[PDB]
């Protein structure tokens, strides 16, 4: 999984 | 189901893009109650990001909605019970996770890069809980989520290189926090630019294994950087 | 609840996406009885066309998956899509039962007879897509009737330019391709219908891009 | 709603 997603980044 | 089983499930509904039925099956593998795997808590982690992602993303438009309308006394009463029922959905299902993060994930995590990713989490999903939560609930939400990125924050400084994806995203998210839910845009600056800086002073601890995923985040805490400062 | 306060609170969940509360919205409306308006015809079927096509998507993911596997994975791939499909038709027979006693029954223009029946010609037409077993042949010959009929009167009643009509040679052409495997029946009817609106050349936005869309089912389907 | 979403159409 992406940066995004494993992360559940914010903004 | 069988542990590996439940996993092989989940793969699939995340191909047929049915998060809830991806949730149930990893919410089942961590009920077992062995440590997930590095593979068991992303899955774990994409399911539930976007079962509790469609009702964040539905709230704001219904809220939004709800605070346009000059009444229109009787359409607004009726976006705000829809914005109600939502917020009920919203909240069970952080209040699921929560219960796995403080039962399971949290207490079992056996490496600084685990526990730190389940802090940031429970961080996370507290943040969501205060963005919907008030004004005699809000402050002790917001509380919360702050102590668990906080401890996070002490972990991953001591324990983890500064270009980790974690330690990074874990910046990203907690400067977020600051701007968004404390409205504090200078603690928010000062953090992401100091594990911004950070990063750029040790590159060569990066790895082949990730270093694309470090620099990328690193183009978010700038890109936060850039809009809050104009 | 009113028939006015559940058409709002359609609206509502349309606009959050929510589009399971959307569908049940606008069935309750459907049933009490009345004749819809355009625009409560319009809802209910944005509604279960989102409800209907995301079971459709998954359906089509988790079935190829089972088809390209040589295990036991492949038994939970099969069951997965039985169950998936089972979603898929309660939402279609839900549709095609409001449809039978209530949109077709009530329409008193011959715009929304045409509309409605080729709204039935599309649930039929998704049954069949998973309906291979020995049940097929009635389900794509209630398809084919339903869509036959939508298309005889839009011909009598409607111009080549109008979109409903467009709509439905388009759909119906897809028929022909991927339910009766007649590819060349598919050209030649999304052929006249593309050539008699560019001679008829309207009152537009929705007509032409429904042209562009027959262009280039004809475009791939002729390589 | 936008041709593709009141009509339903296929591909």
């Amino acid at each position: 999984q992406g940066x995004l997603d494993l992360l559940d980044l914010a903004s | 189901m069988d542990k590996n089983e439940l996993v092989q499930k989940a793969k699939l509904a995340e191909q047929a893009e049915r998060y809830d039925d991806m949730a149930a099956c990893m919410k089942s593998v961590t009920e077992q109650g062995a440590e997930l795997s590095n593979e068991e808590r992303n899955l774990l982690s994409v399911a539930y990001k976007n079962v509790v992602g469609a009702r964040r993303s539905s709230w704001r438009v219904v809220s939004s909605i709800e605070q346009k309308t000059e009444g229109a006394e009787k359409k607004q009463q009726m976006a705000r019970e829809y914005r109600e029922k939502i917020e009920t959905e919203l909240r069970d299902i952080c209040n699921d996770v929560l219960s796995l993060l403080e039962k399971f994930l949290i207490p079992n995590a056996s490496q600084a890069e685990s526990k730190v990713f389940y802090l940031k989490m429970k961080g996370d999903y507290y943040r969501y809980l205060a963005e919907v939560a008030a004004g005699d609930d809000k402050k002790g939400i917001v509380d919360q989520s702050q102590q668990a990125y906080q401890e996070a924050f002490e972990i991953s400084k001591k324990e983890m290189q500064p270009t980790h994806p974690i330690r990074l995203g874990l910046a990203l998210n907690f400067s977020v926090f600051y701007y968004e839910i404390l409205n504090s845009p200078e603690k928010a600056c000062s953090l992401a630019k100091t594990a911004f800086d950070e990063a750029i002073a040790e590159l060569d601890t990066l790895s082949e294994e990730s270093y694309k995923d470090s620099t990328l985040i690193m183009q978010l805490l700038r890109d936060n950087l850039t809009l809050w400062t104009s």
